């Protein structure tokens, strides 16, 4: 009754479904084979008329030589194997190969799974749209499948967790384009967008974590800390269970502001625990910190139009309400003036589960912040320069011309880039 | 103003002696009531004890309420 879809798009798509599905299977005793030895489990499962407990979840890409791999991994009695899409021929990093020439050939055939996969569904909280902006399949696929979730459903939440680009590391070229060009297509269509960076968070890896050899498997070994954070209230008992409508409601204040940011605390080695207590005050200092947020924003240009924190483990409402009103009189955090409020808060008491051979350590206590600020319009114009820097050459164009598209394209995706900033300024 | 007996023309013949609604040295006068205020008023709960401060900078509003 309380369930959600959760979608994977692209490569990082799969690449975090692989850290965030070895999470609930783990966090609720589910072994690798489907069976266990209610609505615990009924917000990400199914189970069948015997036994096995099947997620509600779909991999979609493009390149086989991935999604063969949790077909070949010790994950592969878990999902039905419709669910694991995959193509043929891939995006190849090209926003218009991944939406005019692949993606409508196999979108028919996502989208009769998702029929079949909200029909056993009587009460559904919102889609989950884990993408990874950058790449063909990534930004083309997805905003050719949400447009088609939107004329679908329309009064059904879709959530966007979308990597972002970052300033310093770019694992590609053309990844300014197609970042670009999926802002025209998510904005109208995601109801709410999450972003993170995957340089804020190996910064997040060097000072906490203290490891020096990161990989994107310990990444997303986060991401799925901040969804189990997130969603622990749809699941698990605890005084202030907060839903995601109301989440939602009282975090958008309007219908173009829906880009925010996100923190995680306390991110600690299993060692210096022993050097820490990990108060409720101490870790909520720690989430409005800049270092540890997610994304390459800094929150001190700019102001704060609304936050929301969901607490977990051992708190009690009493420390909360205290931690959040010697907040509000710090001078370096800034309120914008029309939310003398701002603070939607979440408590549970299941505490966050930690998985073997992880890099976090136990504890009791645990933050996840998200935050929406008008200091965003930082990494959301750096995109404007690097955009306007080597479309001034129409470099790498013949190939999003040859196919399917056109020259319109690229001005109209960047007039809506400044048709946005301006929004984030006008909340002066 | 006959039937009236007013008090400005009592000789001191006529005199009445006061009953307990009344203060007066004979019977106990018993405890009465107040109002105490809520205590120092804060952007927390209002405490009644005054505490240090770490950034004092004057004219300016920064607490640890949580200790
Ligand atoms: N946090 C995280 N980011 C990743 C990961 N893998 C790739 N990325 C980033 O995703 C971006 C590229 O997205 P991809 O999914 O690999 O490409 P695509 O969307 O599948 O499109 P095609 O490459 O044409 O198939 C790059 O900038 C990567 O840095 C991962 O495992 N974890
Ligand atoms: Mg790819």
């Amino acid at each position: 009754m309380r369930e959600v879809i959760s979608i994977h798009i692209g490569q990082a798509g799969i690449q975090v479904g692989n850290a965030c599905w070895e999470l609930y299977c783990l966090e609720h005793g589910i072994q690798p084979d489907g069976q266990m030895p209610d609505d615990a489990f009924n917000t990400f499962f199914s189970e069948t008329g015997a036994g096995k407990h099947v997620p509600r979840c779909i991999f979609l890409d493009l390149e086989p030589t991935v999604v063969d791999e949790v077909r070949t991994g010790t994950y592969r009695q878990l999902f039905h194997p419709e669910q694991l899409i995959s193509g043929k021929e891939d995006a190849a990093n090209n926003f218009a190969r991944g939406h005019y020439t692949i993606g409508k050939e196999i979108v028919d055939l996502a989208l009769d799974r998702i029929r079949k996969l909200a029909d056993n569904c009587t009460g559904l909280q919102g889609f989950l749209v884990f993408n990874a902006v950058g790449g063909g399949t990534g930004s083309g696929l997805g905003s050719l499948l949400l447009e088609r979730l939107s004329v679908d459903y329309g009064k059904k939440s879709k959530l966007g967790f979308t990597v972002y680009p970052s300033p310093q590391v770019s694992t590609a070229v053309v990844e300014p384009y197609n970042s670009v060009l999926s802002t025209h297509s998510l904005l109208e269509h995601t109801d709410v967008a999450v972003m993170l960076d995957n340089e804020a968070i190996y910064d997040i890896c060097r000072r906490s974590l203290d490891i020096e050899r990161p990989t994107y498997t310990n990444l997303n070994r986060l991401i799925a800390q901040v969804i189990s954070s997130l969603t622990a209230s749809l699941r698990f008992d605890g005084a202030l269970n907060v839903d995601i409508t109301e989440f939602q409601t009282n975090l958008v204040p309007y219908p173009r502001i829906h880009f925010m940011l996100s923190s995680y605390a306390p991110i600690i080695s299993a060692e210096k625990a022993y050097h820490e207590q990990l108060s409720v005050a101490e870790i909520t200092n720690a989430a409005f910190e800049p270092a540890s947020m997610m994304v390459k924003c800094d929150p001190r240009h700019g102001k704060y139009m609304a936050c929301c924190l969901m607490y977990r483990g051992d708190v009690v409402p009493k420390d909360v309400n205290a931690s959040v009103a010697t907040i509000k009189t710090k001078r370096t955090i800034q309120f914008v003036d029309w939310c003398p409020t701002g603070f939607k808060c979440g408590i549970n008491y299941q505490p966050p589960t930690v998985v073997p051979g992880g890099d976090l350590a136990k504890v009791q206590r645990a933050v996840c912040m998200i935050s929406n600020s008008t200091a965003i319009g930082e990494i959301f114009s750096r995109l404007d320069h690097k955009f306007d820097l080597m479309y001034a050459k129409r470099a790498f164009v013949h190939w999003y011309v040859g196919e399917g598209m056109e020259e319109g394209e690229f001005s109209e995706a960047r007039e809506d880039l400044a048709a946005l900033e301006k929004d984030f300024e006008e909340v002066g | 103003k006959s039937a009236f007996n007013f008090t400005q023309t009592t000789p001191v013949f006529m005199d009445s002696a006061p009953r307990w609604p009344k203060e007066n040295p004979t019977w106990p006068k018993n405890m009465k009531a107040t109002m105490g205020y809520k205590g120092i008023q804060s952007n927390y709960l209002p405490t009644n004890t005054v505490t240090l401060k770490a950034v004092e900078v004057p004219g300016t509003t920064e607490r640890n309420f949580n200790f």
